[PDB]
């Protein structure tokens, strides 16, 4: 499932599957910093051979927003 | 002035992303870790000079990860028994 | 280790194991020293005819030892005790393609098969 | 065909890629001869050559005027103990050394006696580490130099380096250290420890082969007859035109060494420490040669008892490791580094060294722990000694 966005999310962060809700934050919600979300976001690009620019990645700042980017990217 | 926060969230990104592309395993794999290891290490320097002396270094390994990262492709080897 | 040949007797092993010394039909032969870094194990099983139908192995070793005395327990097998007398350590030697620092392996697989087959005939006395 | 995991760092290491970039220039544009005095390819060359001596210099703790370029701690050591004992050879007559050090200073030694000095070849404890007290003892009036290593590159012992130049300095002896293994990995301050000599090997710490440096003190003024006759380069003392992208390289090395050291030791420890507890934990009879309190972690040097180390070498065929030693007789002839703290010569045939390095992985190190439990069961099961034991005989009661 492209939910696999939250497996990542959750390897990266060091949070439990069942903490990693679709309306989450990964700052305020998850604990992430600034040096997390760069990686996240590269752990996305690497997970799904996808390329994320800067304005794209400075949007994805939530579970969903990730898990929404991913499906509109094939 | 230039922001050294986005400076160095830039060079964060570029630095990973670059040291991604080393042909040789443990370059590449200690690359990722040292970069990642370093900037979590400096995270809670608070004298703007230190942080520039920082960023500065930064940016001149960036080059020095570029021009490395290009020579091993140039003369890269079959890949190590454990990226099998 | 470096041939394939040599390292071939480790990778696909055969003839590791034991016979039965208390046998009347089992020779052994144990040659080497734990502390020249060689021990090698051979042990014979001779029918009724003279024929050497089976044999083991075991060694302490480099791989050349290991090498040399996997192949001499396979060369032995089929030969009668006085064809086996004549297996040499050149024979070993050329055939696992030894450098001249490994020579003393074959040196030493032939005195296992030569101690194994002594053992065999001390038996055979009474 | 897939390349071995490399775990052999103490025979030498990769280079840095920071150390290649910094010595990249010089093998394309910059290539005159540091002693060209007339023209700018000159001058650039020697500015980069004085650059990396203060780079050396800055790492140990000395003033650059004492770091004189070799082509390796082979000719360091040369240096420091043929060179200390022919000057001052018509006064003193005796050296000491200890029965570990490396063969290029047993046979710096070996050809002195040839030569009508006295040697002593200290022994060591079963820990490796030498006897203070012994040491102390052994000076004589004629004694020009103590020469005692500062890590073993077989197994990873330090030497109690600074109390040593305690008791040289306070006797007025020349005090060498061979620091081939240490440079880079542990603290080396040539003032805090007394240090007199002391030499560097480039390849040891992830820089270019074929160069190295000796320390030499300038105060006190330490005094060494040159070895290589020429034309003066190096203060007198190392004549031959500098190589200035190898010793650019050296210089590079130790600075990278200067700020990753504390890091690297880190991670090293703790990889070293996985290591040997999951060996340990996994296979009866495995013993670690050397004392690990007084040991430095990226040299690990086990015995796996009634197995043959080249087999298990052999074995361990995706794994670049060794038997010790100057490449030479470390498994061949059993190791004399092992004989001498006290090893059973049947063990000291059943040791292997590992090496962890700046870039050595988790995965590698894992890897290879699965691979040493798996082969060592395996030739075992192979092994005559094994099967003995297995059934109650004692070895050391059987008349080989
Ligand atoms: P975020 O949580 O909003 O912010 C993260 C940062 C770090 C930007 C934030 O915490 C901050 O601003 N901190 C202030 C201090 C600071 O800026 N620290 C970082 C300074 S830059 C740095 O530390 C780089 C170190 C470079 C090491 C590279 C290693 C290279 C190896 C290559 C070899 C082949
Ligand atoms: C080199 C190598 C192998 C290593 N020991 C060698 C080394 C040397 C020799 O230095 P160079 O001449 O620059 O090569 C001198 N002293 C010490 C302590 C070491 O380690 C090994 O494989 O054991
Ligand atoms: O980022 C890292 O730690 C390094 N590598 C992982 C190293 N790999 C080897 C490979 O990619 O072939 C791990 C492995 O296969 O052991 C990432 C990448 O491929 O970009």
């Amino acid at each position: 499932i492209e939910e696999r966005v939250k497996k990542i999310i959750g390897e990266q962060l060091g949070v439990k599957q069942e903490e990693v809700t679709n309306n989450a934050s990964f700052v305020e919600d998850l604990g992430a910093d600034s040096l997390d979300t760069v990686e996240l976001v590269m752990a996305l690009e690497e997970e799904f051979d996808t390329e994320i620019p800067d304005e794209e990645a400075e949007k994805i700042t939530t579970v969903q927003a990730a898990i929404d980017y991913i499906n509109g990217h094939q | 002035a230039a922001s050294s926060r986005a400076q160095v969230l830039a060079l964060y990104r570029a630095m990973l992303r670059e040291s991604k592309r080393f042909s040789a395993y443990n370059y590449r794999t200690y690359a990722v870790r040292r970069i990642r290891d370093a900037f979590r290490e400096n995270k809670n320097v608070k004298d703007p000079v230190e942080i520039q002396t920082l960023v500065n270094k930064a940016k001149r390994d960036l080059g020095v990860i570029r021009r490395q990262v290009h020579i091993g492709q140039l003369y890269s080897t079959d890949k190590l028994i454990i990226e099998n | 280790a470096y041939h394939k040949k040599v390292v071939d007797h480790y990778e696909n092993p055969r003839n590791v194991g034991s016979l039965d010394k208390t046998s009347k039909n089992v020779g052994t032969g144990l040659v080497g020293a734990p502390a020249c870094g060689d021990v090698m194990k051979l042990q014979i099983q001779v029918d009724e005819k003279g024929k050497i139908v089976d044999a083991r192995f075991k060694t302490f070793g480099c791989g050349s030892a290991i090498a040399s005395s996997s192949l001499a327990t396979e060369w032995v097998k089929g030969k009668t005790v006085e064809e086996a007398l004549t297996i040499k350590n050149t024979d070993i030697a050329k055939e696992l393609c030894l450098p001249p620092v490994k020579l003393h392996c074959s040196m030493l697989a032939e005195d296992a098969i030569k101690a194994a087959l002594a053992d065999y005939k001390l038996k055979q006395e009474p | 065909s897939l390349r071995p995991l490399y775990m052999d760092v103490q025979a030498t290491t990769p280079l840095d890629p920071r150390v290649l970039d910094a010595m990249l220039p010089y093998l394309i544009n910059y290539y005159g001869n540091p002693h060209s005095r007339t023209h700018a390819y000159g001058w650039e060359s020697e500015a980069a050559m004085e650059r990396a001596r203060q780079q050396v210099a800055s790492l140990i703790g000395a003033d650059p005027r004492e770091i004189i370029f070799t082509s390796g701690a082979t000719e360091s050591n040369n240096i420091a103990i043929k060179g200390v004992a022919r000057f001052y050879r018509s006064r003193k007559k005796h050296l000491i050394t200890t029965q570990t050090e490396h063969k290029c200073v047993l046979d710096s030694c070996r050809s002195l006696e040839a030569e009508g000095f006295q040697v002593t070849y200290l022994p060591v404890q079963k820990s490796g580490i030498i006897d203070l007290k012994e040491l102390e003892a052994a000076i004589q009036p004629d004694t020009s130099l103590v020469s005692v290593m500062t890590v073993n590159n077989e197994i990873g012992v330090k030497q109690p380096i600074a109390e040593i130049g305690r008791i040289c300095s306070s006797r007025k002896v020349y005090f060498h250290t061979d620091a081939a293994q240490a440079v880079g990995k542990i603290p080396l301050d040539v003032n805090d420890m007394k240090i007199d000599l002391m030499s560097i090997s480039g390849h040891k710490i992830y820089g270019p082969k074929g160069v190295g440096a000796i320390y030499i003190r300038r105060r006190p003024r330490v005094r060494v007859e040159a070895l290589q006759s020429g034309g003066g380069q190096e203060r007198g003392m190392r004549s031959g035109t500098v190589p200035t992208p190898l010793v650019v390289g050296l210089g590079a090395a130790c600075e990278v060494a200067q700020q990753e050291m504390e890091y690297d030791h880190k991670r090293i420890s703790k990889l070293s420490e996985r290591l040997i507890q999951n060996i340990m934990k996994s296979l009866p009879d495995v013993v670690m040669n050397g004392d690990p309190k007084h040991h430095y972690p990226g040299c690990i040097n086990l015995s796996f008892a009634y197995v043959e180390g080249e087999s298990l070498l052999m074995a361990l065929k995706d794994v670049a490791l060794s038997s010790g030693s100057a490449c030479t007789s470390a498994s061949l002839e059993p190791s004399y580094v092992l004989r001498a703290i006290g090893t059973d010569e049947d063990l000291a045939h059943s040791s292997i060294r590992f090496g962890i390095g700046r870039f050595t992985t988790e995965e590698e190190v894992d890897y290879t722990v699965e691979k040493c439990i798996q082969h060592v069961k395996r030739l075992r099961e192979m092994s005559p000694l094994w099967e003995m034991v297995q059934d109650g005989i004692d070895l050391k009661s059987i008349k080989w």
